């Protein structure tokens, strides 16, 4: 499996706001 | 034509679920993916066949009751359960869940994780554990194979068959000698003691998982509990007498105390390429003395996890989890009844 960057994950995206 | 068989055994889950494909097996369950003809998506289905063994019945009941009650982004849910229409006919149970793409055990075989991935996976593990612990439940069996993962980096904890309500006076021998696939993530006190377990046993396991994400090797492997304890002592150094006073059996304690002295190995010597903040947190999770381990809330507030820290979005349970009665001393026949009752709500036309 090729992981996407964590920043693309929904929970991570909530934290980035 | 007919009920589909996978790797030799029937998965009697049609007509709703069809086109089965093997994913893998644990020590108790065989897991396949399946197409759900109602919702038009592929799902995961775990078949267990527990009813001839009291302990397997316990696992099945605990996992079903707990996962049906819990609701959290980083914990696998149960969406459906299939079993026979009568208790007499019921030999198998099929637990239907969201299909995750892999687990951490499988992924660590194939690749070394970046620090960014380690950090976010660790955050999710602890966020899910916060919810579990808030319900006064110990998972008791955290390990890479029960951390489910997707390509989006979403992580969900699964495999709650050994989960118990925290009770430091509860004395359940059985756990020490019952078969499991791996003991390498177990806290030292639970390799030796049959009671007094606390939430800190899960923090130990998470520490072991963190170490293994850093290096792609298990930190404390071993052939059995004595070998494993030697691995622990060889890294953490010799426990103090007060550290070892948590061990109940005096001859076990005296055995440990009599072993050759070991110095602590500094974490940055074992993991020279690891983030120093990660190692600081690791150090605070992997302490021999259970009372001295960081607990989940303070761990979430550790600097390693700062980019993900937000106490406004780390949900807790509405109430402690409760079993109606102590399962330990119930006959397998009574446990079967309780499993039948808990699964009734999913029967067609209920
Ligand atoms: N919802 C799921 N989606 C994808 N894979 C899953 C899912 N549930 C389980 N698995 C996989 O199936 C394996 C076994 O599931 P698990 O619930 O741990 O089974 P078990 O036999 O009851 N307990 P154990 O021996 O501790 O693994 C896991 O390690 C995963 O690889």
């Amino acid at each position: 499996m090729k992981l996407s960057p964590p920043s693309k994950s929904r929970l991570a995206r909530r934290r980035a706001l | 034509a007919g009920p589909e068989m996978v790797r030799g055994q029937v998965f009697d889950v049609g007509p709703r679920y069809t086109n089965l494909s093997y994913i893998g097996e644990g020590a108790y369950g065989m897991v396949c993916s399946a197409y759900d003809n109602v919702n038009k998506v592929r799902v995961a289905i775990k078949k267990i066949s527990p009813f001839e063994h009291q302990t397997y019945c316990q696992r099945t009941l605990r996992e079903i009751k707990i996962l049906l009650r819990f609701r959290h982004e980083n914990i696998i849910g149960i969406n459906d359960i299939i079993r026979a229409p009568t208790i007499e006919q019921m030999k198998d149970v099929y637990i239907v869940q969201d299909l995750m793409e892999t687990d951490l055990y499988k992924l660590l075989k194939t690749q070394h994780l970046s620090n960014d991935h380690i950090c976010y996976f660790l955050y999710q593990i602890l966020r899910g554990l916060k919810y579990i612990h808030s319900a006064n439940v110990l998972h008791r069996d955290l390990k890479p194979s029960n951390l489910l993962l997707n390509t989006t980096c979403d992580l969900k904890i699964c495999d709650f068959g050994l989960a118990r309500v925290a009770d430091p006076d509860h004395d359940h021998t059985g756990f020490l000698t019952e078969y499991v696939a791996t003991r390498w993530y177990r806290a030292p006190e639970i390799m030796l003691n049959s009671k007094g377990y606390t939430k800190s046993i899960d923090i130990w396991s998470v520490g072991c998982i963190l170490a293994e994400m850093l290096s792609n090797r298990p930190i404390f492997p071993g052939k059995h509990y004595l070998d494993q304890l030697n691995h622990i002592l060889g890294i953490l150094g010799s426990p103090s007498q007060e550290d070892l006073n948590c061990i109940i059996n005096l001859k076990a304690r005296n055995y440990l105390l009599s072993l050759p002295h070991k110095n602590k190995v500094p974490w940055n010597r074992l993991f020279p390429n690891a983030d120093s903040k990660a190692l600081d947190l690791l150090d605070k999770m992997l302490t021999f003395n259970p009372h001295k381990r960081i607990e989940v809330e303070q761990a979430l507030a550790h600097p390693y996890l700062e980019q993900y820290y937000d106490p406004s979005d780390e949900p807790i349970a509405e109430a402690p989890f409760k079993f109606d009665m102590e399962l330990d001393d119930l006959p397998k026949e009574k446990l079967k009844e309780l499993i039948f009752e808990e699964t009734a709500r999913f029967q067609p036309g209920y």
